[PDB]
């Protein structure tokens, strides 16, 4: 019974460290906007252009990643 | 001689047709917009059509009953015609054969025969040319699908003459509405008295005031 | 061109010209308006027409001879439930092996016309067919009918191809008579002809 | 023949027609050998 | 004038259109770019008024596709009276509906799933069923299974005519434009022929096929043993034997004496004691009087003669204190558009689904259906939910319209643009009621639950101690009690058993009717109820009326009706189309239909179902417990949720375990759901650039580059999941509990 | 209803529940006749 628990826990954690990950490495720049660090840490959008950019700052990294540590350690 | 001619009616009826008396209440008929079934062609045709076949029904479903009635057929086989098998929990009789066979037989022939009707109406001269046991010769037809003509269908030689021809025309589609009203009237009378149209005919002629569509319907 | 076709005053089909036998002009479903299908069609037509034939020769000559006193063969329909000096498996491996063989042969003659016709073993014997589905030679020609001119050889290969398609319409019908009534061809047949009337597949 | 051969050749077509094949085999395959838990055939 | 107008051969029936996708639409036509083309494919195949701009193109590809979902309602059909025929035990529950439960689907022995089939009864076994079809069936006079077998191949033979009918108008001979602009010829063989006709002839088979079976069937008579129904049309002795009006024939009907056939066409009204439902007389009865009633209302319109009405005369000449000139440009534009006509008969057809899950849960009109509760579970749920998600469609249609089909120019109305010229105050007012009613009705709620858990029973507003009745609810149940001695004289009792007053109905030893009590609870639920209501249709006419401009953005209409936002300008311009409100008002519909369900579950567990022992004492499923405990959201919590969620979570091992594991799954798509409405495109978009570079490096790229989905797209996903995963999860936690339990 | 029914069926009450167990049985041996032997590979030719 506590295998499962177990890997249900590393699972978290590792979803949890991608996310953070992911918005710390990115946070310069990437390909759908090169010039990120010009705007700021927390910045609403880039527009509709482009197919439409939404949560694309790292505070939104931060804001998804919340979720994931709350259920975690739920 | 015009019966409830409209003028929408009068627009496309150029009496050019027999029995043309301007009746279409309900446009049928009407030139344009025509398509799939509804054509003023093919109507005429079915109409010509369905009045032969309804004379031919109107002469056979009273014939047996008048010879049965005169003596002159045994009468074991004079039968109402709803009595002759075509509605079984109305009647039956027994045949040289099952009924169903019959209607496998009847098909397969009447199939043989109005598919070449049909080939002609789409095709009008291509009935004429391939082999068909040497018959084909008498099947070419005269260009109008609903009278064909020829040795086959007209050996008699009968409506040489254009005048003649249009009078004859008149004749059968007058008889054929005729025939059509009575099959109708076989038809409901069967439904509703229960018995034979000629005994319907016999009761009436022996008391008229008895016997009546008020008498089966009492009041 | 002016050729009778199956349902008169039609017309028949662009892809259907009438140099092959039998042709009638009957396709209304358009499976052949590509060449390679109307190969593969032409050839899977010929291969069903022969065996059928022989299906429908080995059904019914001994049915009728076992009608009359000469033979004692049992049903047809029986004949693979019963005992054999063999497993009905090993036999079937065996056939399964030997008909693979003469069907890979076929198969290498169809793809590519001209690549068996030489015995592999003796190179001094050969095969004299020129057409495909028509193997020729002294194996499958001994008698030499085949060869001749063009118009004997389309009536022949029309006659042919007419008695095939009626062998195949015999077979069908032998099998889904014996397994609606139950017993065999020439019994239902001789019944039939009793009673034309009654004695029908209403019944 | 060639427009109805390219249709059949389309996503949908060929994703159900293999995956009705992949379930019928397991499920015949389940059928025949009904239970399993270990591979014991070593 | 009314004429058939057609054209031979518009199109030519090939393969070449099915080997390239997207042939309607050029863009979509041209090939695939990215993954988002794929997407698009499926979003506009049914937007017929984009794909061109002929009138008459639309309306046959409607036509069409009318014809083809009509041949599929049939195959539906066709299928069910198949497996009633064959896999059922109709046969068995025939001669003993009360102690066996009906089943009509037998599961295969591949894995395990055998525990599925339980012990319906009658020597069968299989999932027990809630469609109500035994019920129809009985009630049709149905006694064996070659008639069920007879009934599925008609069903199948007509879904192939209609798909025939399809093909050979779409391709053979399509209508004209002015075929479709006939409204009165249309509404005229609407009203009197598809309805009236149809009564009549139901009405006719009832009269000569149901009620001489039905009364054989209450004698005793057993099943095997009745006459075929053919036997009762060719012996008129039988059917004088049973109604002695027929020896008469239909001599009385033309002589206006129409008394004498008082033996079967009856107005007692009120439940047959023997099955628990409405007298099949009645019904015939009502059937015949709908049936004179619409032959003669089909008549109104003038189509090709001097006589009728004329629906553009109506509308012009109509003059009144309030209206004034008001309608004389509807007519073109109710005749020129279809999404105006398509949003009217939606909201039509969900009051009227509404209206008739009341009708059909208040009085019962199949024998043995109120005594099975779990089928008058499942109907009334079922017709909820179909009516609101009519409802919500209407709306979105009207904005459609309201977008994409509105010029002043051309076509003007006045009512419409006084309407539009004042939508503020409409909006202010509709704001301020809805901020009232959820103030009042939810504070109650909550100094209820704040007073309860202090310790001060004597504050809160329940029946002992500030007591809030709906007076006037029981002033009308008094009247319509009353209606029958007095103001109602052709009736011998009640239309229904609801009002309060009357005896109790009971079959089988199961209650079937009783009169139903009002108090404090029921005026709070009555208030949350309109209150939720009144916030959806703020919602909706908001999204509507604001389709075409706003002040924040005052060229809204050339952005169109799909699209995200504007920009980040204006301080956010998120969610501003009539989309996004028909998509943000699809969760308050979802909300006010799970209350009401809730309500009616409740209400009908406490109050009404129960069992009658032989002296005559009546107790109740959950005995009594709606009037103290609903009066709290702690109450409902606790005895609604926690206490009836037993059966469902205990279900393993048996054979409703199948319910159980829905419980779980509808769970975790609802979870699901809301990773599509709390994140945003571009961390997804960033997310896959990183796996594409990881595929690059092992030459495993594809030609279609993998996009994420649109913004439009990932709401619509989300909304899609939610709804899902609520609604199934309702709908396994009823049937766990009305099956286990009833 | 003419109460000469009811002593039909009253004379035969037996067998009737006979039948319709049978029938019951048949409807739920649909599903199961591969299971039990018979309708196996060969006959299922027009058959079942
Ligand atoms: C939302 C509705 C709501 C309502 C109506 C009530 C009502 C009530 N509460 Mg509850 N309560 C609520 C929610 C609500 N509560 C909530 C959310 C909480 C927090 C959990 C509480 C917690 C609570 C406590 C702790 C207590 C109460 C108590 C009471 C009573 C005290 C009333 C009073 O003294 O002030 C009334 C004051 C007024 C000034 C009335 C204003 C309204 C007037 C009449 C306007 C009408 C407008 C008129 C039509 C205008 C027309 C103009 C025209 C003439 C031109 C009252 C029955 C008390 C109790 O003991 O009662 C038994 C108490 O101690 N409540
Ligand atoms: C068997 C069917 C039948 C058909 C197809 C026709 C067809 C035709 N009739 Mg004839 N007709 C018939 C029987 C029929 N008739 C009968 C029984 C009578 C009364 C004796 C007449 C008397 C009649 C008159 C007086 C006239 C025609 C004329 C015509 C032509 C125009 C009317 C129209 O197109 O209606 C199309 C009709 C149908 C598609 C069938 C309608 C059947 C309905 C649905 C049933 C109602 C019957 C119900 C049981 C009672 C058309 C060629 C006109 C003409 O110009 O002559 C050439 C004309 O003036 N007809
Ligand atoms: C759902 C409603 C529906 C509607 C509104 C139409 C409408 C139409 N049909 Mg279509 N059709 C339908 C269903 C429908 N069809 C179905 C289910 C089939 C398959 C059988 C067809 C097959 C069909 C054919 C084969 C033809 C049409 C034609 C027509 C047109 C003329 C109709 C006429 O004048 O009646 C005249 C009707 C009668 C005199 C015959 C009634 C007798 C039948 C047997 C009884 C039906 C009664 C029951 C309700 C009209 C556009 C005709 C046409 O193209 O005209 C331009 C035509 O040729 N339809
Ligand atoms: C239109 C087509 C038609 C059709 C289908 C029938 C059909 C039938 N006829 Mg009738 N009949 C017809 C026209 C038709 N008749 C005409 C025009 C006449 C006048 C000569 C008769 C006079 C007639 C007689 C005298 C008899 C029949 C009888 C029969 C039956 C079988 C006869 C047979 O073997 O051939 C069958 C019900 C026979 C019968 O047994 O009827 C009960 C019978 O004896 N028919
Ligand atoms: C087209 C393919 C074809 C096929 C697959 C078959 C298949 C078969 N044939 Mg048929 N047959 C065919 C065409 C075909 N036949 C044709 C064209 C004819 C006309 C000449 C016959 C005439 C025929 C006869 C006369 C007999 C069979 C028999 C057999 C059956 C088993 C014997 C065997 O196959 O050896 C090849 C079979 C033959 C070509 C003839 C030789 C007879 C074999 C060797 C069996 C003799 C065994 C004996 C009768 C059984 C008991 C033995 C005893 C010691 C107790 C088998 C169903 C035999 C049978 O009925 O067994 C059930 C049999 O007696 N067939
Ligand atoms: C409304 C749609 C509908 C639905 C959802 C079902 C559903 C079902 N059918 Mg029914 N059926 C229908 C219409 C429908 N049917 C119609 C119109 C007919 C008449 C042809 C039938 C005749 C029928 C038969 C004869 C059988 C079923 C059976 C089944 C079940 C298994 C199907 C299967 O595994 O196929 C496998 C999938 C493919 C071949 C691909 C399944 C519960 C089977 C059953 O329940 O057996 C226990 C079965 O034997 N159905
Ligand atoms: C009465 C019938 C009806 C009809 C004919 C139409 C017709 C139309 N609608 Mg309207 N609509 C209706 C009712 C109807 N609607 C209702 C009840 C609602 C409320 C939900 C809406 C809300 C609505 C919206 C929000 C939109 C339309 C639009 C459109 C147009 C595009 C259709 C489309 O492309 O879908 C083709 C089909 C699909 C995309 C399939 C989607 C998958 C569905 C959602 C899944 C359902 C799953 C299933 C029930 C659960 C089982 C799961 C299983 C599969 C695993 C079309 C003209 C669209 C438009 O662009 O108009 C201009 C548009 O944006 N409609
Ligand atoms: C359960 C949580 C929740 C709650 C309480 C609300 C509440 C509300 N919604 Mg929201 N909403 C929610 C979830 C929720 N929503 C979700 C999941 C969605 C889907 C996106 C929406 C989408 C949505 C839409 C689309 C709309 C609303 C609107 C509204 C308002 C309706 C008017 C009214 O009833 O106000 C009355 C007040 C209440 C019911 C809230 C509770 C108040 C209680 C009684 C406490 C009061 C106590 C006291 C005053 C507190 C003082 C203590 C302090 C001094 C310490 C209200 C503010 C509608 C709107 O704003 O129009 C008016 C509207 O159009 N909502
Ligand atoms: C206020 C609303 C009201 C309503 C909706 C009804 C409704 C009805 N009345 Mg009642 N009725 C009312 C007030 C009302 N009544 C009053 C005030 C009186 C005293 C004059 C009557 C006296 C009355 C009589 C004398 C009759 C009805 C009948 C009817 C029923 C048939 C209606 C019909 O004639 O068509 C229908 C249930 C008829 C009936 O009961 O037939 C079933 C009938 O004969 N009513
Ligand atoms: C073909 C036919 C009957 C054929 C019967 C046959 C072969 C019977 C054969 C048998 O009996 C035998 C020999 C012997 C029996 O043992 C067996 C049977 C089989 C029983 C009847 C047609 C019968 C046809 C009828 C009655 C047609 C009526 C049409 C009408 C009234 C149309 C009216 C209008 O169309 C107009 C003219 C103009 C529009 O503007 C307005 C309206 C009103 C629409
Ligand atoms: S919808 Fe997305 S892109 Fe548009 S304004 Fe809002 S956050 Fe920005």
């Amino acid at each position: 019974g506590d295998f499962l628990v177990h890997h249900a826990i590393a699972l978290g954690l590792h979803t949890t460290t991608l996310i953070l990950v992911k918005g710390a490495l990115d946070a310069r720049g990437s390909k759908l906007m090169p010039d990120k660090k010009d705007f700021g840490y927390s910045f609403p959008c880039d527009g509709p252009g482009r197919g439409g950019t939404c949560d694309i700052s790292a505070w939104d990294a931060f804001y998804l990643a919340v979720f994931w540590m709350l259920n975690t350690i739920g | 001689p015009l019966w409830f001619a409209s003028s929408q009616s009068l627009s496309y009826l150029d009496g050019s047709l027999p029995g043309d008396y301007g009746f279409d209440p309900l446009g049928l008929s009407d030139p344009e917009g025509t398509g799939g079934f509804i054509e003023p062609r093919w109507l005429a045709y079915g109409e010509i059509i369905n009045g032969r076949f309804a004379m031919l029904g109107a002469a056979g479903a009273i014939a047996p009953e008048i010879l049965g009635k005169a003596g002159l057929i045994p009468a074991e086989t004079a039968l109402p015609w709803f009595q002759t098998g075509v509605i079984p929990p109305a009647g039956t009789y027994t045949y040289w054969a099952d009924n169903y066979t019959l209607f496998v037989l009847e098909m397969a022939l009447m199939g043989f025969a109005e598919h070449r009707r049909l080939q002609d109406w789409y095709n009008p001269g291509s009935m004429g040319k391939q082999y068909f046991l040497g018959l084909e010769k008498g099947l070419a037809g005269s260009g109008n699908p609903a009278y064909p003509g020829g040795p086959f269908f007209n050996p008699l030689g009968f409506g040489k003459d254009e005048k003649s021809l249009k009078e004859l025309k008149l004749k059968e589609v007058k008889n054929g509405r005729l025939a059509m009203l009575a099959i109708l009237g076989y038809f409901i009378q069967g439904l509703v008295t229960g018995v034979g149209p000629y005994q319907n005919l016999l009761d009436h002629l022996a008391d008229p005031v008895n016997n009546n569509v008020l008498t089966s319907l009492k009041f | 061109p002016d050729r009778p076709i199956w349902f008169p005053g039609s017309t028949p089909p662009e892809w259907l010209d009438g140099s092959l036998p039998g042709d009638f002009g009957f396709d209304p479903l358009g499976l052949s308006s590509d060449p390679d299908s109307l190969k593969w069609n032409v050839q899977a037509e010929i291969v069903h027409c022969r065996w059928a034939m022989l299906g429908a020769a080995g059904i019914f000559i001994p049915e009728f001879l076992t009608k009359i006193g000469i033979l004692n063969t049992p049903s047809w329909y029986t004949a693979g439930e019963q005992e054999y000096f063999t497993d009905k498996t090993t036999l079937f491996v065996v056939e399964l092996i030997l008909i693979g063989w003469a069907e890979g042969r076929r198969w290498a003659d169809i793809i590519k016309p001209g690549s068996v016709n030489t015995d592999p073993v003796f190179p001094n014997n050969k095969l004299t067919g020129t057409d495909v589905g028509y193997p020729g030679g002294l194996w499958f020609d001994p008698l030499g009918w085949g060869s001749g001119s063009p118009a004997k050889l389309k009536e022949l290969r029309t006659k042919e191809i007419k008695n095939g398609r009626l062998a195949m319409l015999a077979v069908m019908g032998a099998w889904f008579q014996h397994i609606y009534t139950g017993t065999g061809p020439i019994d239902n047949l001789f019944a039939h002809l009793a009673d034309p009337g009654h004695a029908t597949i209403f019944a | 023949m060639r427009d109805l051969k390219t249709y059949l050749s389309v996503a949908p077509v060929i994703s159900t027609l293999w995956f009705a094949a992949l379930a019928g085999l397991l499920i015949e395959i389940n059928r025949l050998f009904p239970d399993a838990l270990i591979f014991p055939f070593f | 004038e009314v004429k058939i107008l057609v054209d031979r051969d518009p199109i030519k029936t090939s393969f070449e259109e099915w080997a390239k996708p997207g042939h309607f639409s050029r863009t979509i036509a041209k090939g695939p770019d990215t993954t988002t083309w794929i997407w698009n494919l499926h979003a506009d195949a049914h937007d017929f008024d984009s794909h061109t701009s002929d009138l008459e193109e639309i309306s046959r590809k409607v036509f069409s596709a009318h014809f083809g979902q009509l041949s599929i309602i049939f195959l539906w059909l066709s299928g069910m009276y198949f497996h009633g025929a064959r896999f059922s035990n109709y046969e068995a529950w025939l001669s003993d509906p009360t102690h066996i439960g009906p089943s009509a689907q037998v599961v295969w022995s591949i894995v395990g799933q055998e525990i599925l089939n339980g012990d319906v009864g009658g020597g069968f076994r299989g999932i027990q069923i809630t469609s109500g079809f035994f019920q129809i069936w009985r009630a049709s006079g149905i006694t064996s299974e070659l008639q069920l077998y007879c009934t599925a191949i008609g069903g199948l033979v007509f879904a192939a005519l209609m798909l025939f009918a399809g093909w050979f108008h779409y391709h053979k001979a399509a209508p004209k434009l002015a075929w479709f602009q006939d409204v009165e010829s249309m509404l005229n063989h609407h009203l009197a022929g598809l309805l009236g006709l149809g009564s009549l002839s139901w009405a006719g088979h009832q009269v000569h096929v149901s009620l001489p079976i039905n009364q054989f069937l209450n004698a005793g008579v057993d099943p095997k043993e009745i006459p075929l129904p053919h036997e009762f049309i060719l012996n008129r002795d039988l059917l004088a034997q049973l109604y002695p009006s027929f020896a008469e024939g239909a001599t009385p009907f033309f002589t206006l004496n129409w008394s004498k056939y008082a033996e079967f066409l009856t107005f007692r009204g009120g439940l047959d004691p023997v099955t628990g439902g409405l007298w099949l007389t009645d019904i015939a009865h009502h059937h015949l009087a709908i049936a004179i009633l619409f032959l003669i209302a089909g008549h109104m319109y003038r189509t090709n003669w001097g006589i009728g009405h004329g629906i553009k005369d109506i509308l012009e000449a109509h003059k009144g204190p309030f209206t004034g000139q008001g309608h004389k440009g509807l007519y073109e534009i109710l005749t020129t558009s279809w999404h105006a006509q398509l949003s009217i008969n939606l909201a039509m057809l969900g009051s009227l689904t509404i209206v008739v899950a009341h009708h059909m849960y208040s009085m019962p009109p199949y024998p043995y259906l109120a005594t099975d509760y779990g089928t008058q579970l499942s109907l009334f749920t079922h017709h909820m939910w179909i009516g609101g998600f009519l409802i919500v469609g209407a709306a979105a249609h009207a904005a459609i319209f309201m977008v994409r089909d509105y010029d002043p120019t051309t076509r003007y109305n006045d009512l419409l643009d006084r309407v539009l010229r004042h939508r503020d105050a409409i909006i202010s007012h509709l704001n301020w009621v809805c901020i009232f009613l959820g103030f009042h009705s939810f504070g109650l709620y909550i100094h209820n639950d704040t007073m309860s858990a202090l310790g001060r029973p004597q504050d809160m507003f329940s029946d002992t101690a500030i007591q809030l009745q709906p007076v006037f609810a029981q002033w009308i149940q008094n009247t319509h009690a009353l209606a029958p001695g007095t103001t109602a004289p052709g009736a011998t009792t009640s239309t229904s058993l609801t009002w309060g007053g009357g005896d109790l109905v009971a079959v089988g030893g199961k209650v079937a009717l009783l009169p139903i009590p009002l108090g404090t609870a029921d005026f709070l639920v009555h208030h949350i109820h309109a209150f939720t209501i009144h916030v959806t249709v703020l919602i909706l006419l908001k999204g509507v009326l604001f389709a075409r401009s706003s002040r924040l953005i005052p060229d809204k209409a050339n952005l169109g009706f799909r699209f995200p936002c504007d920009g980040p300008g204006r301080g956010g311009t998120c969610q501003v189309s009539a989309w996004d409100h028909v998509f943000l008002g699809l969760f308050w519909m979802y909300n006010a239909i799970s209350v009401v369900i809730f309500h009616f579950s409740w209400k009908m567990q406490s109050d009404v179902w129960g069992s009658i022992s032989d002296q005559g004492v009546v107790t109740h499923i959950t005995g009594g417990n709606f009037a103290q405990s609903s009066i709290t959201i702690n109450g409902w919590l606790r005895d609604f949720l926690w206490a009836q969620a037993s059966q469902v979570i205990q279900s393993y091992g048996s054979s409703l375990s199948a319910y159980g594991l829905f419980f779980l799954g509808a769970h975790f798509v609802w979870a699901f759901s809301l990773m599509f409405l709390f994140s945003g495109r571009g961390y997804w978009q960033e997310l896959i650039e990183s796996i594409v570079w990881a595929h690059n490096k092992l030459k495993v790229a594809p030609a279609t580059q993998p996009r994420a989905l649109s913004i439009v797209q990932g709401r619509a996903v989300g909304v899609t999941h939610y709804l899902l995963g609520g609604i199934a999860t309702t709908w396994a936690f009823f049937l766990a509990r009305i099956i286990a339990v009833g | 209803v003419i109460d000469e029914y009811l002593e039909r069926s009253k004379t035969n009450k037996e067998l009737n529940d006979k039948k319709r167990l049978a029938t019951s049985g048949a409807n739920f041996a649909r599903a199961f006749t591969v299971q039990f032997g018979s309708c196996k590979f060969p006959e299922n030719f027009t058959g079942c």
